[PDB]
């Protein structure tokens, strides 16, 4: 699973 | 195992491959990326608080690019052999890693924070700036920091005709643009250039190559963060509109008529009103908890300011000082105020003038700037200096700080182009430019004014310079371009730039946008009405000076310059300095020296320069090559002639060879002493010297 | 006209004559006078606090007398060719051009006050020292700073 | 090999003179020509330094030049010519 995240 | 990177190595960059490790190394700050270019390595850490300080008013952020001397595996040349307080590179690079991130930390977010990028392996081509950009930006993601979107950074060539990307440092000496950009998915964010004379179209013709050219990083560093980066950390993305809106409408009116107001008395009064007024009704209270506290209370009115003062803008091209988006301040250029100085021009714009004054000296005045790259020696000198009065406030005195040194190089970035060789012109220009008035670009000003003061001084500057400050209000439906903006002017764009250039293209441009939008569309409008507005500060330079003065002032002094055939230095030299010393201490000129044959002599006299320079020609002369040459007969002979090309090793003119088809007995051009042009057939037997007239010719 | 001096060139100065330039150079400041003997040339602004500070127990003042190399076709001998940290002399006229002032703002006056004075032009024969100090002391007056008497 | 050597070699105190010459003549004659750094001490230590071996070679069998002679004797190795 992703991980997330300001960018985002 | 202790370390469980993590690490996105793919990405080759246009010719070259970038590594981002993660995981191994400074595990302790919140995120630590280890970026690799080829052989340049750079390790990047951005630790920031959890807490926010009490009374924290602004957004404490830091970085700190630095450069260790073993990188490049060398010992400081200190007197301390340690590497101590940061380089004119080290503080820039730093100020260009800043520039384009501190937008990007979401609204009200006022944690400590402070990036610092160390560059461990310099392999003399990648120049480490552009990935430390990178790297600080991955660093980053991966802290968790409310920190919006990751940052590319590109550094863009001009080759043939060609945008080149990340110009290793051989591929720079043979380009005619350095244009660093820094930017997101979405817009750049700033921009750092130094141009050699290229046009609009150009150059934001770079900027776009650029803005393509990272993108494939910026999709890296996702890519890295997405299975590497720490929980982001939650902070709520302050909303104002709520209480924002609120004080509106018990101001929103009451600056309509106030700004508009044209006497500065309550132009002002207004404002001060406004202030207690509002202050007052909603204010944490006394009674009352709604609304906020009288702290943050201040911001909301300072923003509210702008709002309104941005709307009058677009609706009438109207601004604080009541001119149109397009009008450029008063100028007033002078020249040789204080002369003596070898070059002194007192600019002057609104209320931004300069001093400047420039300053000729010789190989001694130049400075070692003992860089990674390789120590070198710089005989280009820019010094901005700020001083408090200039502004009428008081302070500090000293030291120069980081944005005085980042001015100062803007506009060094601005003029270094047009400058003569040190074939034409063999000296080393200081050049301090003390502001004495600001309110608009100084570091436009300064520009300009060095333009100036360096014509005075005596310079053949190919051409001069103007820069202009630039502005740029934008909301969905309408925007304003500003023309030479104010200080205030400034604090409330969403971009802002200055433009620096001549009549045929642009020698430097620097941008710093705060918004997304920019379309290149919205660019180009920009440098439009830059290219009118610097085009017309130069109007007004020329007329104080249009072209060089003829010469320098006695004090100070010339310096000479002449090139000999290479392998003539130890001759001249001789050993250990034996015949070098000598000529100087002789002639009284100083002398040097270099190695591409290339010879500077100076002193306060032409007579000791042309002494000097004439001694070193008699030891560096005779050639032959032939080459044709001058002289005069010396002597002539039923036998023929034997004349000069000075050096009196005289040649012969066989009495063959002096006029074809018929000569009888050699009175033809019989003059002993005239004057005639000959070529060197070569020294024919024995160490003889042949020579006749095709005069002319082959 | 941008600037509206404004200047007494008068005063021939026992053998010298004195200049005295304001309106033309750093009006934002409250008063800066550029004065001039023969060919040595001094700048000195006064800026001064309207407010005074919260906790000011004491009167701050400073002055800052400084020299650019320029000022002497120059380029400083310093590893850096910038000019830094201040000389003796720089050090030493500071302090001489401070002490007659510093008694002289009105009693009770605690607003902080910075004169700052710098040598763009140095002639080789007028010691710059004492037109600096003639120098604040215009400057001064000029400013309407609670300072007694030129 | 970057960075560099760097070798170094002793020579008998009392040939000092020989090798710098009056006021450096000889020294930055050999330093110029053979392309290598070289100073220096006072107990008859030279250090001889740059990037290629060859340079060093060279100067180092330069030095020795001057500085052999000795005898000594000291058996020591020849062929018969």
């Amino acid at each position: 699973k992703p991980r997330r995240g300001w960018w985002r | 195992s202790p370390m469980f990177d993590i690490k996105r190595k793919t990405i080759e960059w246009g010719g070259k491959t970038l590594v981002l490790e993660t995981g191994r190394i400074a595990r302790q700050a919140d995120g630590a990326v280890l970026a690799t270019m080829g052989e340049t390595v750079v390790l990047a850490t951005a630790v920031f608080a959890k807490s926010q300080k009490p009374g924290q008013d602004f957004f404490p952020l830091t970085v700190n690019y630095q450069e260790k001397t073993f990188a490049a595996g060398k010992i400081p040349g200190g007197f301390f052999k340690r590497e101590g307080r940061p380089s004119e590179k080290e503080t820039l690079v730093s100020r260009l890693i800043d520039r384009p991130i501190r937008p990007l930390f979401v609204k009200g977010f006022k944690n400590e924070v402070q990036v610092v990028v160390t560059v461990l392996q310099h392999d003399l081509e990648n120049d480490p700036d552009i990935l430390g950009m990178v790297a600080a930006s991955a660093a980053l993601c991966l802290s968790g920091a409310p920190f919006m979107g990751p940052i590319g950074a590109a550094r863009v060539g001009w080759v043939d005709g060609a945008y080149v990307l990340n110009p290793t440092l051989d591929e720079m000496k043979e380009s005619k643009m350095d244009l660093v950009v820094a930017g997101t998915a979405d817009a750049v964010m700033m921009v750092e250039s130094e141009i050699q004379e290229l046009s609009e179209e150009i150059v934001l013709g770079g900027v776009n190559f650029a803005h393509q050219q990272m993108q494939a990083v910026i999709d890296a560093i996702i890519d890295l963060a997405e299975h590497a980066a720490k929980e982001p950390f939650a902070f709520e993305p302050e909303d104002t509109d709520a209480i924002k809106a609120k004080m509106k409408d018990l101001v929103g009116a009451d600056i309509a008529a106030a700004y508009k107001i044209q006497k500065k008395q309550d132009r002002y009064e207004a404002v001060g009103a406004a202030k207690k007024k509002a202050i007052a009704a909603l204010g944490l209270s006394d009674e009352n908890p709604t609304g906020y506290d009288p702290l943050k209370l201040g911001a909301i009115f300072k923003e509210l300011e702008a709002d309104v003062v941005r709307r009058g803008i677009l609706d009438t091209g109207l601004r604080i000082d009541g001119r149109d988006v397009k009008t450029v301040r008063p100028i007033l250029g002078e020249v040789g105020i204080l002369p003596r100085t070898h070059g002194s021009a007192l600019f002057t714009r609104g209320e931004t003038q300069a001093i400047v004054v420039a300053t000729l000296g010789t190989g001694d005045d130049e400075q070692f700037i003992d860089a990674l790259e390789g120590t070198y020696k710089e005989s280009f000198l820019l010094h901005y200096n700020f001083p408090p009065y200039s502004v009428g406030e008081t302070g500090r005195m000293g030291s120069p700080g980081r944005r005085e040194i980042g001015h100062g190089k803007l506009a060094w970035r601005a003029l270094r182009p047009m400058l003569p060789t040190k074939e034409d012109f063999p000296y080393t220009i200081r050049l301090v430019s003390e502001i004495t008035e600001s309110n608009g670009s100084s570091s436009m000003a300064t520009v300009c004014g060095s333009s100036l003061a360096m014509m005075d001084a005596g310079v053949p500057l190919v051409r001069p310079v103007s820069g202009i400050a630039m502005g740029l209000i934008l909301e969905q439906d309408g925007f304003a371009v500003l023309s030479d903006i104010l200080g205030d002017e400034d604090h409330l764009g969403d971009m802002d730039f200055k433009v620096a250039g001549t009549s045929e293209g642009l020698t430097s441009l620097q941008m710093d946008i705060k918004i997304a939008g920019i379309t290149p569309a919205i660019m180009e409008q920009a440098l439009a009405q830059a290219k009118e507005g610097r085009a017309h500060i130069l109007g007004e330079m020329n007329k104080a000076m249009d072209a060089p003065r003829a010469d320098v002032g006695d004090f100070a002094p010339k310096i000479e310059t002449i090139n000999i055939p290479t392998d003539k230095i130890r001759e001249v030299i001789g050993s250990g300095g034996k015949v070098i010393r000598e000529i100087v201490a002789t002639t009284g000129a100083k002398v040097d020296i270099n190695d591409d044959g290339v010879v500077k002599v100076s002193a306060s006299d032409g007579a000791k320069i042309k002494a000097a320079i004439d001694w070193i020609k008699s030891i560096t002369d005779e050639a032959e090559i032939g080459k044709i040459y001058d002289g005069k007969v010396v002597k002539v002979v039923d036998f023929g002639a034997f004349v000069n090309f000075f050096g009196a090793k005289d040649g012969l003119v066989h009495v063959s060879q002096i006029s074809n088809e018929r000569v009888a007995k050699p009175s033809d051009v019989l003059k002993e002493g005239q004057m005639v042009k000959v070529k060197l057939l070569g020294f024919d037997d024995r160490g003889k010297t042949k020579l006749s007239m095709k005069v002319v010719d082959q």
